[PDB]
């Protein structure tokens, strides 16, 4: 059990049974003595894995389109740095089949079904496989662990087929990857504010010229 | 539902509702028959 | 009990038990928490279900048929301002009387069930309905169609409320659309059909 | 340690208690015995201490209650921003702020009251405001009706946030006691988080928005063409065209070459000749300097890691020979009693409000605030009254602590003990001074008036006769005038313009400020203020010390905080409760403040304000008569009350009519209060009985038996009206007078 910047408070509750544990917690948050809302160690763990997963597909989409624009068969029109895809109009935009704010509400409705149902199973286990939902109820009950619902829709082939250690090994891989992605996305942002030439370019700027080291420069431009 | 109606029936809440209606009525009449110093109908 | 709920997996309020037609356990604020208001409100929702159903028929059907060339009906929005064979005021007054007659008798049945169903003039014209809000009788059931077994009326009445709820949204749809869009309801349909991703609330 | 343990769902959200009035108190809940019941319902509504006996619930209620108070303020702010956007000539005011009155209220024309819509100019009409928002919206570079609208929505949203927050933290997840009592972290966050990061963030908005934009308007441009504030923050070259230090970016800040930002971070001092306000560079620098000081101060008290102080140990080292045990034990009695903290906070926040009013008239911080005579007089008068009341409140709650929470068997303190033991000395000595000042402050006015009446104007106390020169104020004025020379070499000019040297600042034919002389006539009035302040201290201080016992009544504590009397025995014991000492203090607070805001109004019109000639000669509003006519009591009647009430009195038939009515209306309420103060209850109870009999005759006798007001309510209503009549009369007296003459 490797520990990183541990604390006496941390090792009272960070037992290591939770995957991704390294006993790093110096702000009293996951402390189980204080539990109102959103300070439950489960909920925080629930928010930990989900944020990582969103990062794990958020990161890749944050470097895929321009880098695939480096050699790939994507017509350069839809090959753009991530912040000018249309999310931030003052960085730029692109005219998709829609006009924006209809894409948003569409997206917020599609998400609404998955999200809210994803919430109820945390409140009431097995509830989301009870009321009629055009079939599919046989799967949407979940395996009892909200973060790891399982089922043929979520775990189609089935890994963690039968090994808890592997699953514990796997889930350890799932969080450390998750932490890696959260920091990484925080990297793609703060680079953008200072560099302002896009994420993957800013690695070349340090590739062709390691003596660039924009740290010492700290020039700001859009 | 019953408790809401009861609360709405306590004296101060009726007062503002009653007087407010009364204020609206008098203001309307003065908007339609202004200056009104005499009662010249009969 | 296990009937579908508006919010699946939630706990429906106790005073909603699925007996009434259209009871999907929806009452966050508990407006029908006490039985009496529920009884009145059941009527309130019921009649509102019928008026809008005509209003939806009143707005959409003519505007549809005038959008194509078959007729001449103007916009429902400015329908009131139009000048018909006499002044609007008296017709509204005439509307005040006659509706007040039915909205009078209906009122009596609500406050006291079953005391209004016999014709005041030709006493053999008695009405057949037993449930409050379902008058029955030959005037309002020219062939019956309401006098059946349960689990059928519950189906049928739910087929009456569930359509009515569909109307009340739609007419308020035609309401706000006419205000912040400059045209009729059908245009707001078509301009949404040419460029669905562009022509919306966000202009 | 320091953690966040809260509870889950203490009290269930329900409407039942909304239909059981007086549920909170066991006594009130039984029902309306008589009409005395419906007065005790409100008198004990908020007294959370009397409802329950443990600190945990009292805490959760005050914590949630504040959220309500916080929410209302946001709603109040939201209206002010909304009203300024939909019903104001703000955008017109941004063109000629010198000579267009700020108007942000428009009345519906029902009963002729559209005469109130005054010709405030700018192609608009409406009630001319005086709260001075317009100078605040210009100092922040608003320059649009749209931007005033969006903040109004933003202000409104937070009101829903706060109000929601209040609900959540009392019915859903209420904090525990251990959360509240951890007062080290409390201070630690407020110093660094609220106070510290509040300034730094604001010092941000001034650097990027208010400064470069207002530098356009001051340079002189129509408001419609000023590039929007997000253009500077995007197009960094625009900031270059004004401020070349913005080319290098934030790297000098990191290489300690701080003298590169000298263009927009300075130490000028003085006032801006163009706009008559402070230099926004200084203000920009000021919040930045404050930010660092607060933030570092935040990191003092130990919270969870090794570093930091212990507030308990700081109070337990200062103990002295004369004092004995020193500040030991004060940590408890300042932690397990809300009435201690409320009394201590009230005094400081009360005092600070006053210092705010002394600075905002001498170092005018917003542009075009100096030449706004309507605003200066109101803002100075407003915060004096607010400051006056809050100090009186600190006496009441200190008195309440002595009765309820104080206990010398557990929460024992030594200093608060020694102070009690020699209380006879404290009051008697403070009694002698209040007499000494009384004779030598008012008496000099009386002697002046007598000699003047007898035809001996060479025995009066004045600059032209026996002289009383304030030298100590005249000396300190001298020091601040020459401070820019030696003792503050950085400063270009003095910190103000009222120092006894320098030169005036003229803005649009209206004097901003000039050196305020201090002769004999000012010496007397400064010793009037020293008199009424002392007397007000005497009353409140006596109440606090003698709130538990005295040589008359040895068990006064057992009688509570606000009890009427102890009967007519022992000669008569009317008004011995600490509540009646604060009841008496209110008048003197009303007395001290009123002369202060009289002193300010006459001194500024006579010696400072007024138009300015093109040639350069200055003519003040009243012709500079303060130095001769303010030394005689009759002088304060002729040339201040009688001669400066002309505008209010003849304000009928023009937009200032509403002040003419309030002037009278406030007299009526003032004279009305006397019926309650002078008379007593036992007479009004009997007359009520005879009135009650007539209703028995016609069967209309109510079942909540009529009663006269309780003894301490007859006083409470008496003082309240008296204060309302007195303050409002001055209110209508001031605004109508100053608005017409400038
Ligand atoms: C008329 C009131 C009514 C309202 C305001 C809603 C709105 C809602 N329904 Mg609901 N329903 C309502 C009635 C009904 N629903 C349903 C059938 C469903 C299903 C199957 C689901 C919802 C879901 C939802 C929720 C998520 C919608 C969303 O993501 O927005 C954007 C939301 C509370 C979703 C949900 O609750 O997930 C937890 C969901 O899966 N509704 C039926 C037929 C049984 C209803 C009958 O009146
Ligand atoms: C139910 C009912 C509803 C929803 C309406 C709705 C309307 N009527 Mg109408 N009416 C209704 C019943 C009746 N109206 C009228 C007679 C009129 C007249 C004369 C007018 C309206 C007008 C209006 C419009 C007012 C615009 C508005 O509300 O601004 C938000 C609106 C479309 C006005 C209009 O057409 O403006 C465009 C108008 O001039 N109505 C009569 C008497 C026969 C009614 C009897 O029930
Ligand atoms: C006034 C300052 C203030 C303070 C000191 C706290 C303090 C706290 N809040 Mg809190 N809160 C506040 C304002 C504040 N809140 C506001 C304005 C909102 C509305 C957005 C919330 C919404 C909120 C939620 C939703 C939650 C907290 C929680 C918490 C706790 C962690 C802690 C006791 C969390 C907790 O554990 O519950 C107590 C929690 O779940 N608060
Ligand atoms: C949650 C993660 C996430 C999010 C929010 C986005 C968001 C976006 N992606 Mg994207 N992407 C992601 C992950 C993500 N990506 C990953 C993981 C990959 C690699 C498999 C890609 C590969 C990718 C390509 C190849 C393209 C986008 C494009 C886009 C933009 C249009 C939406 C789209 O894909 O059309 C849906 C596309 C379909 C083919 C259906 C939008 C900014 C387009 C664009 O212009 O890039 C900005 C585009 O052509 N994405
Ligand atoms: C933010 C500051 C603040 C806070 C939180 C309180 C809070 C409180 N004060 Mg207090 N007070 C304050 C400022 C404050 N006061 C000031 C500035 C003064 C000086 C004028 C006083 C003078 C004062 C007195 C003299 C008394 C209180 C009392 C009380 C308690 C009951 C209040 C009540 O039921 O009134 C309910 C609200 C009203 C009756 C509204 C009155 C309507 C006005 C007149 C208009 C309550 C704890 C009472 C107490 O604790 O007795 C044990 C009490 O006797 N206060
Ligand atoms: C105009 C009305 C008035 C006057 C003159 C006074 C005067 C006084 N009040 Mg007072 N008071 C008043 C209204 C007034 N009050 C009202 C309305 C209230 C209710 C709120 C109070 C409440 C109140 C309290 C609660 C207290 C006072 C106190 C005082 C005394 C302190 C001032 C002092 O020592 O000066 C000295 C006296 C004067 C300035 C009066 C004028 C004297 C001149 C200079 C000369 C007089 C003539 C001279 C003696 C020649 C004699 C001639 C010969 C023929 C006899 C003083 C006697 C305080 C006190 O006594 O403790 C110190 C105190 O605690 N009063
Ligand atoms: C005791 C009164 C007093 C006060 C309030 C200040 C106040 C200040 N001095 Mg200061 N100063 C004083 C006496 C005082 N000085 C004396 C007696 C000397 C000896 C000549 C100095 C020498 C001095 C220097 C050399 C400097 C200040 C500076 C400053 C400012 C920081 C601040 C305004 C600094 C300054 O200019 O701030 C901008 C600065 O550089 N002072
Ligand atoms: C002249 C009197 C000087 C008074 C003086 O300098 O006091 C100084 C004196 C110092 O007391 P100690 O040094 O013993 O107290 C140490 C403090 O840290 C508290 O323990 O304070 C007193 O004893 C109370 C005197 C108040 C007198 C108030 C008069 C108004
Ligand atoms: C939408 C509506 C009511 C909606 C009520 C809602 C959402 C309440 C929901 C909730 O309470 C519940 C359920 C449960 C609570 O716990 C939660 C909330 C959320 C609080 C009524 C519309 C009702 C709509 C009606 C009645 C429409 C009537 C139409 C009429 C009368 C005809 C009009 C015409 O004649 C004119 C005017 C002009 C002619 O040219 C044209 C025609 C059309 C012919
Ligand atoms: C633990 C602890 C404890 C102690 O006691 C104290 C402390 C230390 C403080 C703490 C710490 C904490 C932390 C650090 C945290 C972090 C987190 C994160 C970062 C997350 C992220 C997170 C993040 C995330 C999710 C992200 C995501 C993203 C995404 C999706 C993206 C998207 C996109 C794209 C693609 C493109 C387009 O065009 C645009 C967009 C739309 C934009
Ligand atoms: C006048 C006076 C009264 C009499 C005042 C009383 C009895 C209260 C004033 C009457 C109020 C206004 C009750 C009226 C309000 C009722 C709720 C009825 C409301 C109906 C209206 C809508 C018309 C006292 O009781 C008293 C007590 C102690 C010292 C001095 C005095 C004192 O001076
Ligand atoms: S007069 Fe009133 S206050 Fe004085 S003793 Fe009698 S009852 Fe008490």
């Amino acid at each position: 059990r490797q520990l990183w910047f541990a604390s006496k408070q941390s090792l009272t509750y960070l037992d290591g049974t939770l995957p991704g544990d390294f006993g790093f917690d110096p702000l009293g948050l996951s402390d189980p003595e204080g539990t109102g809302g959103f300070i439950e160690p489960r909920w925080l763990a629930y928010g930990e894995i989900f944020n990582g997963r969103t990062a794990m597909m958020g990161v890749v989409g944050m470097i895929a389109p321009e880098a695939l624009g480096k050699v790939g068969l994507v017509p350069p029109e839809t090959a753009i740095p991530w912040f000018q895809a249309g999310a931030i109009p003052p960085a730029g935009t692109y005219q998709y089949w829609a006009d924006p704010y209809t894409l948003f509400v569409f997206e917020m409705a599609l998400i609404g079904f998955a999200e809210h149902r994803r919430l109820q199973d945390w409140y009431n286990p097995g509830s989301m496989g009870k009321q009629y939902f055009l079939g599919l109820e046989k799967y949407l009950g979940g395996s009892g662990d909200p973060a790891y619902p399982g089922g043929p829709i979520f775990n189609p082939l089935g890994f963690g087929t039968k090994s808890e250690k592997e699953m514990k090994e796997l889930k350890l891989k799932e969080i450390k990857n998750g932490r890696l992605a959260m920091l990484a996305f925080l990297g793609m942002s703060l680079q953008a504010i200072f560099t302002g030439v896009g994420p993957f370019q800013n690695l070349l700027d340090h590739l062709s010229d390691p003596v660039n080291n924009n740290i010492l420069t700290s020039l700001k431009f859009h | 539902m019953r408790d809401i109606k009861t609360y709405l029936s306590v004296a101060p809440v009726l007062s503002t509702l009653w007087f407010g209606a009364l204020a609206g009525l008098l203001i309307e009449i003065n908007r339609l028959f202004p200056d009104a110093l005499s009662f010249p109908f009969f | 009990p296990e009937r579908p709920i508006w919010f699946p997996g939630s706990t429906p309020p106790p005073w909603l038990d699925g007996s009434l037609p259209g009871d999907f356990g929806f009452d966050p604020w508990g407006l029908g928490s006490d039985p009496e208001s529920l009884r009145w409100n059941v009527q309130a929702e019921l009649v509102h279900c019928r008026w809008a159903m005509l209003g939806a028929a009143g707005i959409f059907i003519p505007e549809l048929l005038t959008k194509i060339g078959i007729l001449n009906t103007p916009s429902w929005y400015t329908a009131g301002e139009q000048e018909y064979f006499t002044d609007t005021t008296t017709l509204f007054i005439v509307e005040l009387i006659l509706i007040g007659w039915a909205e009078g008798r209906r009122w009596a049945d609500i406050i006291k069930p079953g005391c209004v169903n016999t014709d005041p003039i030709f006493p053999n014209n008695k009405l057949t309905g037993t449930d409050v809000g379902y008058p029955g009788g030959l005037w309002f059931d020219p062939l019956g169609y309401g006098t059946g077994s349960p689990e059928k009326l519950k189906e049928l009445r739910t087929k009456e409320i569930k359509n009515g709820r569909l109307a009340m949204l739609a007419v308020m749809g035609a309401w706000f659309q006419a205000e912040y869009t400059g045209t009729g309801p059908i245009d707001n349909l078509f301009a949404h059909l040419a460029d669905p991703g562009h022509a919306t609330i966000f202009r | 340690e320091v953690k966040i343990v809260v509870d889950r769902d203490p009290v269930k959200t329900s409407f039942e208690e909304w239909a059981r009035p007086g549920h909170f108190s066991r006594t009130l809940a039984k029902g309306p015995d008589t009409t005395t019941w419906i007065w005790n319902l409100h008198a004990d509504a908020h007294d959370f201490d009397s409802h329950t006996g443990d600190l945990e619930e009292i805490s959760r209620k005050v914590f949630s209650a504040h959220f309500g108070q916080l929410s209302i303020i946001f709603l109040w702010l939201s209206g002010m921003y909304f009203h300024g956007a939909r019903f104001s000539n703000y955008e017109a005011w941004l063109s000629d702020p010198t000579h267009i009155g700020p108007s942000a209220q428009v009345v519906w024309p029902i009963v002729g009251q559209e005469i109130l819509n005054g010709d405030v100019g700018g192609g608009f009409r409406g009630i001319q405001i005086t709260s001075g928002f317009f100078q605040l919206w210009r100092a922040s570079g608003i320059t649009s009706e749209l931007q005033l609208y969006c903040t109004a929505i933003g202000a409104l949203v937070f009101a829903a946030l706060m109000l929601f927050a209040g609900w959540f933290h009392y019915h859903k997840a209420a904090p525990k006691l251990a959360w509240f009592q951890d007062v080290e972290s409390m201070l630690n966050h407020h110093l660094a988080g609220l106070l510290g990061l509040g300034s730094l963030s604001w010092a941000g908005h001034q650097i990027h928005v208010s400064l470069p934009i207002n530098q356009f308007l001051d340079a002189g441009v129509d408001p419609k063409e000023i590039p929007l504030p997000h253009e500077f923050i995007l197009n960094r070259d625009l900031l270059a065209q004004l401020y070349p230090s913005f080319a290098e970016g934030a790297t000098p800040f990191f290489t300690l070459n701080w003298s590169k930002y000298a263009e927009f971070l300075t130490f000028r001092g003085g006032l801006d000749p163009v706009t008559g306000g402070l230099w926004l560079t200084d203000i920009a620098h000021h919040h930045l300097a404050i930010a660092i000081l607060f933030l570092i101060a935040g990191h003092m008290y130990r919270t969870n890691w090794g570093i930091g102080h212990g507030l308990k140990d700081i109070l337990e080292a200062h103990k002295g020979p004369f004092t004995g045990q020193g500040h030991k034990g004060l940590y408890e009695i300042l932690t397990t009693s809300w009435h201690a903290q409320l009394s201590l906070n009230l005094a400081m926040l009360g005092s600070t409000t006053i210092v705010v009013a002394h600075h905002m008239y001498s170092m005018p911080p917003y542009p075009y605030l100096a030449t706004d005579y309507g605003t200066q007089l109101s803002l100075f008068t407003h915060h004096m009254w607010i400051g006056g009341f809050l100090i009186v409140g600190a006496a009441a709650h200190a008195a309440i602590f002595m009765v309820r929470d104080y206990d010398p068997t557990t929460r024992y303190n030594d200093l608060l003990d020694r102070v009690l033991r020699h209380r006879d000395a404290i009051i008697s000595h403070l009694n002698w001074v209040c007499i000494f000042l009384g004779f030598h402050s008012f008496g000099l006015y009386i002697h002046n008036d007598t000699m003047s009446a007898l035809g001996r104007p060479q025995d009066m106390f004045s600059d032209t006769a026996i002289q009383l020169q304030p030298i100590f104020a005249q000396w300190v004025q001298n020091i601040h005038a020459t401070a820019p020379g030696v003792t503050a070499p950085g400063a270009t000019t003095s910190t103000s313009l009222t120092w006894g040297g320098g030169e005036l600042v003229a803005v649009g034919g209206k004097v901003a400020l000039l050196p305020i002389p201090l002769g004999t006539a000012d010496f007397l009035v400064h010793h009037i203020h020293a008199f009424t302040i002392h007397v007000t201290v005497l009353i409140l201080l006596k109440g606090v010390l003698f709130a538990r016992s005295s040589r008359l009544i040895p068990d006064k504590a057992n009688l509570g905080f606000r009890f009427p009397c102890d009967g007519p025995g022992r000669g008569g014991t009317c008004q011995v409760s600490a509540w009646d000492h604060v009841f008496l203090g209110l008048f003197w607070m009303y007395n001290a403040i009123s002369v202060v805001i009289f002193h300010f109004s006459w001194k500024m019109q006579s010696d400072v304000w007024g138009t300015i000639s093109d040639q350069g000669v200055v003519t003040h509003i009243t012709g500079g008569n303060f130095a001769q006519s303010s030394i005689t009591i009759n002088g304060w009647l002729r040339d201040f009350l009688w001669a400066q009430a002309s505008q209010v009195i003849q304000s009928y038939g023009s937009s200032l009519s509403a002040y003419g009515l309030f002037f009278l209306g406030a007299h009526f309420v003032w004279a009305f209060s006397l019926m309650f103060l002078f008379s007593g209850r036992g007479y009004w109870q009997e007359l009520i009985e005879s009135i009650v009999w007539a209703h028995n005759k016609l069967k209309v006798a109510p079942a909540t038996q009529p009663r006269a007001l309780s003894i301490i309510q007859g006083r409470a209503v008496g003082v309240t009206h008296y204060l309302l009549g007195g303050i409002a009369t001055t209110w209508a007296f001031f605004l109508a007078r100053i608005i017409a003459v400038g």
